[PDB]
């Protein structure tokens, strides 16, 4: 999507997988904030907005 | 109400041991109250600090 309409997907009651992501180390920034990106990300959330 | 003074010694002593409590609960600026959830989440340098 272009910026100004953001497109948001919710990420609902489904088994996560953020190691593939970490490992990929194609995706030139890697700035996470609160959560760490240095394989801490395997938890739990009750909601997940892409 | 004839033992005033020994009640308001123990609702005293009762009442700051509770806000000491209470006072374990807080953010602090901190992103959490709970320090497991810190630790679980969060890499080690902004983890310490």
């Amino acid at each position: 999507a272009s910026v100004y309409a953001w497109n948001r997907k919710r990420i609902s009651n489904c088994v996560a997988d953020y190691s593939v992501l970490y490992n990929s180390a194609s995706f030139s920034t890697f700035k996470c904030y609160g959560v760490s990106p240095t394989k801490l990300n395997d938890l739990c959330f009750t909601n997940v907005y892409a | 109400s004839a033992l005033g003074k020994l009640q308001d010694v123990v609702n005293q002593n009762a009442q700051a041991l509770n806000t000491l409590v209470k006072q374990l609960s807080s953010n602090f600026g901190a992103i959490s109250s709970v320090l497991n959830d810190i630790l679980s989440r969060l890499d080690p340098p902004e983890a310490e600090v």
